[PDB]
């Protein structure tokens, strides 16, 4: 007699280099403003859910390990092509117990060495690679390493007008609804054209059938290495360019001149490496990774509670005997008095209380919100999060995306933890990382 | 020109709508344009280049007939078409000199460099509303009307205030929200946007009437601009208490039991 | 339009009937529109948008020949054919100005926009009886009829209240039971309607004739105003005296011995 | 509950409401909990208020409470379809975790359509009995 | 199941609070017995049905 | 007589639609399936179901 039914349960791994926040309330704002400078007060308060986060910035190890998973793929598509010679062994649409299915690629057979294959296999390795008459030095063409994934849209799918049959777009019983509805709905998708060029395109058409959310990108990967000599006019930084992103002993320092885009891209990679491997058959949606949104990286830095202008215990820059916290320039031109010039070792300040690591300073931090002055006041306040993706027609002013935490290039103004910078979202600096973050499943009595 | 449809979109979410309340008050304010903190209106006396303050861009708009405006008869205010205000009679009244101009359609009347009064308007009418959310339950303020007045000079040198005309806020929201302006007098960058002026609750001024039952103003039960002056610290007490009284978040009373 | 049928079923189910009760006393109070309270139905001192006030909508309807009223003979009333008031000698004494109308049926007679008191009305009378229910054993209330007087100038300056013409409540009951008015002067909803205004009691007054077997009126045995409110507080003082008599919960008595 | 103070002997709110300025997180919980989670009144019911609402069978007037009659009080009108929007309103009580503090008072009408349903009301059955009034 | 005994309650409050604008009601019922669920309706019960 | 005929599946793209700009997406999906919330509250039942 209505005893209930249950359904099979299943756990949450715990993902690896991860760590747990949990939940709470924390005061959005600065309540007096400095007398100085021109900027008004603002004040909000706000509460957040539960979500893992990156202990460290994404070092260079794991995005040149992306780089290398990537340069693979393409090169066993390059080696089943007609041109090249078509090895129908690396290719399989034949089932084991032998039925027909759509192709895919094979990854149980070894790539060939440099030397010891035939030779249209070598002229096939060797057409990624670009090599410079002046120099004589062999690097990874950076126009020719592109990735295309795709990504659903589940918000915009359960909207009130974004149903399909007529009769659930209005509840109200006084106004009717004519047959002839009209909904404008925009998507993206990417296409390859027969010469080799990528051209994006945005279309609008009228809302009939479900595919219409469907999106679908495509993005080079390489890091944006020619930012140091751009960003710094007169300056001997050739230094580093050469160097930052190839030399083995930079490996576990901290990435830079990654733009939004490859963020995204990679933030949307590692789903796939992490789902390929594990098996959770019944009832256990997982949640794929993203950037972080504006208030959980605030309430990840205020430490939970209010009285923390700054992510540490004091209201001191300076610690118990003559040393800085963080890697930022405490004095005019004195960029070395924190130790360190460029970005520095990671793991080498200490930690904050929860267990996050280099919290300001170092590189600065991208997020998913958009930027506008009035952003405090227009957004609820459970979970907020004001999101907008661009469109290729708008003009450029409405696609900035905030940045939050400072980086070593700033002043001790700017590494409070509430203080807004904006930086576009098609070109990458010298001071902005990122780092990556996981909604979780736990249960509240525990 | 016409904006992308994933700009309508946004829009369209951020609009504020009222539609059910179970608490919701009226207030009308004066906002004074010579105190340090409501110049921002008042930055460019006269035109010059481009930087325009707000009454000069309202001028600009109605001479290309793509505004509506209506009159302000005392006491009731409503936007219907008889209200309409032509611009003849509008244009006599206060004095300014005019000519027919050389497009037919590109400009209604040419208006001289300094004829227009960009410097003798000093007070702002802005009519507020302060209501309940419901389904997040927090306070939250939208603006409606916008009217704007001037001082003129007189044989016994009665200094006039006159109101000129009534504006409704969404035939503006446009054309306002992309003209920038400084935001303080010690740091000229012009970051913000008049529209992000008014959302964000910067003015400052006196309470001047508030919807009663018996329809009255405030003035007609004060004697003295002295006495008028004491009546506004009260009722920012009854708005500011109820703020307060809502929530409950911390009393003595628990902890010492 | 036409009602559904069972919303026909909805409105005798919650009508009050009266046929039998052991006992049953008439009261007539005056009600005062300028305190707070009953300032409800003086909202719009003059007709904006939708928004009408009481006087506003009786005036409304009878322009169109769809509702009864009678005249106001001293002492005695009854609704009968005879005593129904006719619009010519009503619209002449009072001194308003009409004009023959322009659409046989859809207008009787021209009425201007301010020509009409809207604002001259402040005081309304209230017919009301007191009854013992039967079946269930409680008192209520009923409404039966409501009259507005008005004031006017004179050259002694005698301030003169006239009543204008009485209403029957049936007749009113469908015309007012949808337009929706505030509740107080510190929230603005418009929640209720005034014809929950009436049913509640919620109106406040100084009671001026009861029914008594000499037929007489308060003020022949009252001297003057002061003495005048002096009766009021003792016949209130009956009323709940009764209601308090009639049910024994709690005595000191019982629980001593 | 026994007392007339919203915080417990030492520092415990008793029902899952929000009450701080988007401080939802000070009772414990965000979105709706276990049931179960909190102590019981007398009777023997649980969550009585706060977590989710719950429907009632009456109608939507502002004058509800003169219109009924003292012995099991019960205003039903089923509408039909022809009838305007208006006409259609369902009482709901007892609050939920959207509410401030004074909404969790026992005594107060909220009013939701028949049509739409929201995040934040539920329901409950009951069952009339029979029983012998000597025992 | 549980079980609810007879009795009486005063319906509404008598003392109006003076921010909002919501005017005072009080009326006295009685009520006959009845069962009652312990829990809201949890979700096992809805899909079993 | 009467008799009726209404639709029984919960409402469960009501999180999203009540609350704007806000990130509740991740309740929709979950609320109703996962066998770990069998004992939570139910949400989104309309007075006809």
């Amino acid at each position: 007699e209505l005893t209930g039914a249950k359904l099979s349960s299943w756990n949450e791994p715990s993902p690896f280099g991860m760590i747990q926040v949990p939940r709470g309330s924390i005061v959005l704002g600065n309540k007096e403003a400095d007398s100085l400078w021109g900027i008004p007060a603002e004040s909000r308060p706000i509460s957040v859910d539960a979500f893992w986060m990156d202990r460290t910035e994404i070092t260079n190890a794991q995005y040149r390990q992306f780089v290398y998973y990537v340069r693979d793929s393409i090169i066993r598509e390059r080696l089943a092509d007609p041109a090249y010679g078509g090895n129908e062994e690396y290719k399989i649409t034949e089932n084991k117990f032998g039925e027909p299915v759509t192709p895919h690629l094979d990854w149980s057979k070894p790539i060939p060495s440099e030397k010891r294959a035939t030779e249209e296999e070598i002229a096939a390795i060797n057409s990624v690679y670009y090599t410079n008459p002046v120099t004589h030095d062999r690097k990874l063409n950076p126009d020719q390493m592109v990735y295309r994934y795709e990504v659903y849209d589940y918000r915009s799918a359960a909207l009130r007008e974004h149903q399909l049959k007529a009769a659930k777009r209005n509840l109200n019983t006084d106004i009717k609804v004519d047959p002839n509805a009209v909904v404008m709905i925009s998507k993206d998708t990417a296409f390859v054209d027969e010469s080799g060029n990528i051209i994006s395109e945005t279309i609008t058409r009228p809302l009939s059938s479900e595919y219409d959310f469907l999106n679908t990108y495509i993005v080079p990967i390489y890091p944006d290495e020619t930012c140091w000599v751009n960003d710094f006019p007169n300056a001997r930084t050739e230094i580093y360019t050469r160097m930052y992103f190839n030399h083995p002993g930079y490996d576990d320092y901290p990435v830079v001149g990654i733009s939004w885009e490859q963020a995204q891209a990679f933030c949307a990679w590692r789903s796939e490496f992490f789902r390929k491997g594990i098996r959770l058959p019944e009832g256990q949606i997982m949640d794929d990774f993203r950037l972080p949104t504006e208030a959980e990286w605030e309430y990840a830095a205020r430490m939970g509670d209010s009285n923390n202008k700054y992510p540490w215990s004091t209201e001191d820059l300076r610690t118990g005997r003559g040393c800085f916290l963080g890697n930022f320039k405490p004095g005019e031109g004195d960029y070395t008095a924190d130790g360190h010039l460029i970005p520095s070792r990671v793991s080498s300040f200490s930690p904050n209380d929860f267990g996050l690591y280099d919290m300001a300073g170092n590189v600065a931090e991208w997020t998913s919100t958009a930027f506008s002055e009035s952003g405090l006041k227009q957004m609820s306040d459970i979970n907020p999060e004001l999101e907008y993706k661009a469109a290729l027609t708008d003009p450029y002013i409405l696609k900035q995306k905030v940045v939050r935490g400072g980086s070593w290039k700033d002043v001790a103004r700017f590494i409070r933890s509430a203080t807004r910078s904006h930086e576009y979202q098609n070109v990458g600096r010298s001071y902005i990382g990122f780092r990556c973050v996981r909604t979780s499943i736990a249960f509240s009595s525990g | 020109t016409t904006l992308s449809n994933r700009a309508q979109e946004f829009n369209r979410r951020l609009t504020q709508k009222t539609d059910n309340a179970p608490w919701r008050r009226v207030v009308y304010r004066r906002v004074d344009l010579m105190e340090e903190s409501n110049a921002v209106l008042y930055y460019p006396p006269r035109p010059i280049g481009d930087r325009k303050n707000l009454f000069s861009t309202i001028f600009g708009l109605i001479n290309s007939n793509s505004l509506d405006v209506y009159e302000y008869l005392d006491g009731f205010e409503a936007f219907t078409d008889q209200y309409k205000i032509k611009f003849q009679e509008f244009l006599d009244r206060f004095g300014i000199y005019y000519q027919p101009s050389t497009n037919k359609n590109a400009e209604l009347f040419k208006v001289a460099d300094s004829d227009i009064p960009s410097a003798e308007v000093k007070a702002y009418y802005v009519k507020e509303e302060w209501y309940f959310t419901p389904t997040n339950s927090d306070v939250d303020i939208k603006i409606q009307a916008i009217c704007p007045i001037m001082t003129g000079q007189d044989e016994f040198g009665e200094v006039r205030n006159q109101p000129l005309f009534w504006i409704p806020y969404e035939n503006i929201r446009p054309y306002i929200a992309r003209e920038r302006v400084m935001l303080s007098s010690l740091n000229n960058t012009r970051n913000s946007t008049i529209d992000d002026f008014f959302r964000l609750n910067l003015y400052k001024g006196d309470i001047v009437k508030t919807e009663n039952l018996h329809n009255r103003a405030l003035a007609e039960y004060c004697p003295t601009p002295d006495s008028m002056k004491m009546e506004s610290k009260r009722i920012d007490k009854e708005l500011q208490g109820f703020r307060d009284g809502l929530f409950v978040t911390q009393d003595t009373t628990w902890m010492k039991q």
